[PDB]
């Protein structure tokens, strides 16, 4: 969280700003960013933009940062998600608009930090972001520069029955992930209230309030639910952190499969089977967690190599809220580095949605000058 | 989805369209509205497409503070659609019109090839006569005005979804479909003090509040513990991750009134058969924001569907 | 066997419905109509579903001796219907309303699942205001009156037939889709001498004459040699053994007038862009029969579609 003692100090850019840009940020852990000269003026932490006091605070600070740095925006950059407050405020402004994909923004926020301006391998892992195909993204591998992106790899889409409800009641997230193979998870599904289950299975079947997700956050939630870490959370990512803490020291992993069609896809349910088999055998949560973390590290590593082979690209960007996971970041940087990759991640801004606006700014800037 | 109503706005750009009203106000005197009904199933707990076709239009024609009088009915029917099913739909229509004190004065009937329509679509248009001193519009709201709702929120949306997708709950949910012209008439005793009337149909109460917000240039704060909901709907939503504010209503009206007259407006709603559950749910502010206060005062912004 | 219109007439039974007019006359001076439009293909020589949806209702709203003013537009659209086709339809609607001097003031758009409707249907309703001494009704024909048609017979019917069924002809046939409120306005100069006005749509000229016969309680005699018809339509029908009297029109009106004013009515039409091919075609009989005379005086009954 970048705030007192760091802000309102800007991010230095190599090339000077073509035209003044206001990046509105996203939803969770919001910051905004104003460009002028060699500086991107990212705001201090504002918070989740979903309430009146947050929004007012957000407004006032945009105006305050304008006065303090003599910036006058010529174009707004917003997230593609149509439901963010940051997006609506960007809609209401009488300025031209540049929409930027969430995870593209993540990858670019790290690129800005290292003054990169070339096609790179962008690994963006988080909970949610609106994708260009209308579905929820969060487990993406992209080939992108600051101008556009190509989507090369993701996890197989799973239903998220009830949307925000499944993010609180993560056993619902587990249900969506295991949906088309229910009978295998008999012991877990039998402990779901019969009435609610029937509703959930119908929600999935008839697509009522159910988004299809490719998401590292949700993957972790499903593991946490299946292996009895937590049925319900009090905040998004609670199960994620707890799963990281209880983990034991191990090199073991699970068997995964990379299917190639239009793009590289991995079925998470195939990994959940083995996870559940381990849990039913009475294996320690700590051991399972360790193995699961290594599985993610290993399949991301293998995916990096394949993409490098077909494209020639040697630079890897690691961003998205998932990389707040210390093990996941450290281990992945090393595995990739020891294999010849030039690996970059966030340091001046967060890998979480706090970094979004910096990425939004530099993408919108490349768009304008290009 | 709603990229279509956009094309509608730009090519039929005039003074009436841009106002985005429940019904056009013509000759400074009569209202005009149309609406299509495509609901499945055709027959559901607490009503049918027939009752719905009449009630929805009767209601929209009333929404400028007007008495509905004359309707049209157009039918698009699939070849081989059971005539016995059609008699029943049409009977419900004639009974609804009878209740609302309204007549079907013109119509049309089209038969199309099998697989060209799914059973039957109905369109109804309606005209009504404005009351004396009635100035009701989606633009009329102002900071200080009070927001009220006619009754329980979400009944129809959940009822139809429950019947269609065969969703089993502890308590079955019945549609609220009803003609409100009568309640509107008794509400229009306070003419000029009544500022906005709108039925929270497709898009729910949330959308209505956002439509008042955009068009009056105001914000709206509502309060959770004041929102009237049927227990079975509260629960249905809790099981599905659904906000009851997003659900369709067909027997409710959202009303915006002058602070001083708010109390009297609630009382006359409570004395009518379709407003016994009515409540004061919030007020109009100058914040240009649509917010909800949960228990213990948390000012979350209301999510647009 | 669409005896759906019988079920309709039973349930919405009233003065307005029993009359079977092109439009209801309300308050004595305003008129109200509705029509659905389900034509395939959506784009055909000489027009499209959009131009049709406007013109047809503009026409229906004038048939009572009225200036049409306001229209509603309801769209029922299939999931994934190409948006560029929609922009073309809407544009055609805008252009027709502009030419007719009419405004679309209210509407609706509904999107249904893929396969729940073949591409797109449109419903339009219309409001018009009666001219000073207008008294036009299908009940107004008396024996001695003259029957006129505003132009050639069977254009639209044969045009969509040709396009829909891929029938190649020696001459391409174009639809006659047009708003006739301008032509009707010039006819309504004749006031009460104009007795009946109806556009021969579904069922063609034949059906109109029978409707005039039924409701006025009279007969009608028409003359083969006096019937206007484009050669392309004539031989297209002659090749398939069709009577152009049964094919639909969308830019024509059948007019009944007082005997002394028939010459004036013809010249009023002939001096209008949509009335160049107008002809006196027959006479209202004492007989309750619809008959056609060939060359030399060979009478036969007109068969019903
Ligand atoms: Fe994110
Ligand atoms: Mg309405
Ligand atoms: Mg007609």
């Amino acid at each position: 969280r970048r705030a007192r003692g760091y802000a309102p100090q800007p991010i230095l850019l190599k090339k000077e700003v073509k035209a003044s840009i206001l990046a509105v940020g996203g939803f969770y852990k919001n910051t905004f960013c104003m460009t002028k000269g060699h500086y991107a003026f990212i705001s201090h932490h504002i918070g989740d933009l979903d309430n009146e006091k947050a929004f007012n605070y957000y407004i006032e600070q945009i105006e305050r940062y304008k006065k303090l740095f003599r910036v006058d925006p010529e174009v707004v950059a917003h997230d593609m998600h149509k439901g963010y407050l940051s997006t609506q405020y960007a809609k209401s402004l009488d300025l031209p608009k540049i929409e930027v994909q969430h995870h593209h923004a993540h990858i670019a926020s790290c690129m800005a930090e290292h003054n990169l301006d070339e096609k790179v391998i962008g690994i963006a892992y988080d909970g949610t972001g609106y994708g260009t195909d209308g579905n929820v993204w969060g487990a993406e591998i992209l080939v992108c520069d600051l101008k556009s992106f190509e989507r090369i790899a993701h996890l197989k889409y799973k239903p998220l029955p009830g949307n925000e409800l499944a993010i609180k009641k993560i056993y619902r997230t587990a249900l969506g992930f295991i949906f088309d193979n229910i009978s295998f998870y008999k012991n877990f599904v039998e402990q779901v209230d019969s009435r609610e289950l029937d509703i959930i299975l119908k929600q999935i079947d008839r697509k009522i309030n159910t988004a299809y997700v490719s998401s590292m956050g949700r993957f972790f939630d499903a593991v946490a639910a299946l292996i009895g870490v937590r049925k319900e959370v009090l905040f998004e990512g609670q199960a994620a952190m707890e799963l990281e803490s209880l983990m034991a020291e191990s090199e073991e992993y699970y068997e995964y499969e990379i299917l190639k069609e239009d793009r590289y896809v991995i079925d998470p349910e195939l990994i959940l089977r083995q996870i559940y088999e381990d849990y039913m055998k009475g294996f320690e949560k700590s051991y399972i967690s360790a193995k699961f973390h290594n599985t993610v590290v290993n399949f991301t590593y293998d995916l990096a190599n394949l993409i490098r082979k077909e494209t020639g690209i040697n630079k890897v960007v690691l961003s998205g809220g998932s990389f707040q996971n210390r093990y996941l970041l450290r281990r992945l940087i090393e595995k990739l580095s020891l294999s010849g990759f030039e690996v970059y991640s966030n340091s001046k801004v967060p890998c979480n949605d706090g970094g979004i606006s910096l990425g939004q700014a530099v993408i919108a800037n490349k768009i304008l000058e290009g | 989805g709603a990229l279509i109503e956009e094309v509608f706005a730009d090519a039929f750009d005039n003074e009436y369209i841009r106002a985005m009203e429940d019904a056009a106000l013509l000759f400074g005197n009569i209202t005009l509205t149309t609406d299509s009904f495509t609901v499945k199933p055709l027959f559901f707990p607490g009503g049918d497409i027939g009752k719905l076709a009449v009630c929805g239009t009767v209601n929209d024609a009333s929404m400028r503070g007007a008495k509905p009088l004359f309707l049209t009915a157009a039918f698009i029917i699939e070849e081989g659609f059971p005539v016995e099913d059609l008699k029943k739909i049409v009977k419900s229509m004639a009974e609804a019109a009878k209740e609302a004190g309204v007549k079907i004065v013109a119509g049309d009937t089209k038969v199309v090839e099998k697989g060209s329509v799914d059973r039957i679509f109905i369109n109804t248009s309606g005209i009504g006569v404005l009351y004396e001193g009635a100035n009701v519009s989606i633009k009329n709201a102002k900071p200080g005005d009070i927001v009220l709702i006619s009754g329980t929120i979400g009944d129809h949306g959940m009822a139809v979804m429950s019947a269609r997708e065969e969703l089993q709950f502890d308590t079955p949910i019945f549609s609220d479909v009803a003609p409100l012209n009568g309640l509107i008439e008794k509400l229009m005793t306070l003419g000029e003090a009544i500022k906005v009337l709108r039925d929270p149909t497709r898009g729910g109460v949330a959308e209505v509040l956002y439509e008042i917000s955009k068009m009056s240039g105001v914000g709206i704060k509502i309060y959770e513990e004041k929102l009237p909901v049927k227990e079975s709907v509260k629960s249905a939503c809790e099981f599905m991750g659904i906000d009851f504010l997003h659900l369709a209503n067909e027997g409710k009206v959202v009303v915006v009134v002058e602070r001083d007259y708010a109390e009297k407006a609630l009382e006359i709603m409570k004395s009518h058969e379709y407003g016994k559950d009515a409540e004061i749910i919030g007020e109009v502010n100058d914040s240009k924001l649509v917010t909800i206060n949960t228990i213990y005062g948390t000012s979350r912004i209301v999510d647009r569907p």
